[PDB]
């Protein structure tokens, strides 16, 4: 199971209380002994201590650090907000699965963006709303055909079989 | 079935919404594609990509690749088979119907043939009269879809067939350049 450090949870547990004491009221930049040492789980060992310092507030996508001590700052890096077209043309990975976890906000609520976007290549489907906002553009339905609907409702046989062979017999 | 895959762009442009096509357009390439790797990738909702897929399972397509991890596959026949019944309802709608053609007073709801109300035709008025009480008929008691629609199913899929030129044209070639 990869490489594991002491007790699970400690990243996930380290973070959080972070975040926890500073919306609490204790509003300072802290250290990695300095969580250690106000919860005491100094004892983690400098192997999982130094893994910690060195990896668990490296993997981090979104930790902020001025220089020593590190922050939360969800947004770590300036979004590319507009001209996301190198992403639009990017046919590799059919639009690079676009979210929201750095869009919105920034200097601007997607919306106006999008509506921008809207009117640019940029395709929006909130198919799950707030849960998950995508972006993925290209070829926008070609036909509608008319009764599509009918045609799909008509057809509903699935496992049934013997139907391409009476498919011909209609057409002979 | 490279023409296979060209037609597959234009029935997914002409069927489809956008949760469908978006999973459609992974479907492209038929090399390997994981369930686990397509609900990453998609980042749809497990439960909601398993009814697309199960939906996707309903068309035909996927051909259960287990090893248990899933490579997804197309096996839509009924492709020569949905036109056929598609054309069959057109046209048996197209076609023709008898008009029930009668009289009924909106009054008493009472219900005449046009046999009915001749009788009670009235002169006077140049119109019919219901029996019992001298209130107006309904010019017809019932109206049968029949030369409006004629009108609206010779332009049904007959109108979307020139934006299916590019895709029937394809197909043709991919039904024909495979033999």
């Amino acid at each position: 199971s990869g490489s594991s450090g002491y007790k699970f949870g400690v990243l996930a547990k380290i973070v959080n209380y972070m975040k926890t004491r500073h919306q609490r009221g204790d509003t300072h930049p802290l250290t990695l002994d300095e969580i250690l040492d106000e919860t005491q789980h100094l004892d983690i060992g400098l192997k999982q201590k130094q893994w910690l310092m060195t990896e668990a507030l490296v993997n981090n996508p979104k930790i902020e650090v001025i220089d020593g001590k590190y922050a939360f700052k969800p947004k770590y890096n300036v979004r590319d907000k507009k001209a996301l077209l190198r992403l639009l043309d990017q046919h590799d990975q059919r639009g690079l699965g676009g979210i929201l976890l750095e869009d919105i906000e920034e200097a601007l609520p997607n919306s106006q963006k999008a509506v921008k976007a809207l009117g640019d290549q940029i395709l929006f489907v909130n198919r799950p709303d707030k849960k998950k906002i995508l972006f993925f553009n290209d070829k926008s339905c070609q036909f509608s055909v008319d009764e599509e609907f009918q045609k799909l409702w008509r057809s509903v046989t699935v496992d049934s079989m013997d139907e391409e062979k009476i498919e011909e017999y209609l057409k002979r | 079935p490279a023409a296979l895959k060209r037609l597959a762009k234009y029935v997914i442009r002409g069927f489809y919404g956008i949760e469908h096509a978006l999973a459609l357009d992974i479907l492209i390439r038929n090399s390997c594609v994981k369930e686990e790797d397509m609900l990453e990738l998609l980042k749809f909702d497990r439960k909601q990509l398993r009814s697309v897929l199960n939906n996707l399972k309903g068309d035909k397509f996927i051909k259960c690749r287990m090893r248990y991890f899933i490579n997804y596959r197309t096996l839509v026949n009924v492709v020569k088979y949905k036109l056929d019944h598609m054309r069959r309802r057109i046209e048996t709608d197209e076609r023709d119907s008898t008009n029930r053609a009668s009289f009924k007073c909106p009054v008493c709801s009472s219900t005449f043939t046009d046999l009915e109300a001749n009788q009670l035709f009235d002169p006077m008025t140049g119109t019919f009269r219901c029996t019992f009480c001298h209130t107006e008929v309904e010019e017809d008691e019932s109206a049968m879809p029949k030369k409006d629609a004629r009108t609206l199913l010779a332009r049904f899929n007959e109108q979307i067939e020139p934006i299916y030129a590019l895709l029937r044209e394809t197909e043709d070639v991919n039904l024909a350049y495979e033999i």
